[PDB]
């Protein structure tokens, strides 16, 4: 899941 | 298929201040596509299971007239 | 669920809000979605079949239920 992949 | 669910997760694009697309809008949409690719991978087997069930249910029917 | 939520058409039509902060280059996103479109086109027929078998089996279970 790439929406949650930073910060 | 040219891509896998994994390739889409892994993919990174170049950032820009010059009217680039909203990152969270892009990543949310690609997460829906990731799910769809997972389903694409299982689909042939799901078609096979469904046609076997299709056949079983049709035999039962004809036997019950 | 086993059928796709999106189609080739949905991905072609999808229009992303622009930002003047740190955003993705439109060229790269657009080019990547093109490859994705090609894969949705290759699976569209098998996906139509999955929907149809699901709908048919549901109706057949309903028909058996009544007997």
């Amino acid at each position: 899941n790439r929406l949650f992949r930073k910060r | 298929l040219k891509l896998s669910a994994k390739d889409i997760y892994e993919k990174d694009f170049e950032k820009t201040m010059a009217r680039g697309y909203r990152r969270e809008e892009v990543d949310a949409f690609l997460d829906d596509i990731i799910a769809d690719y997972q389903k694409m991978a299982d689909m042939n087997n799901e078609v096979v299971k469904l046609s076997e069930e299709n056949h079983k249910l049709k035999k039962e029917l004809e036997e019950l007239r």
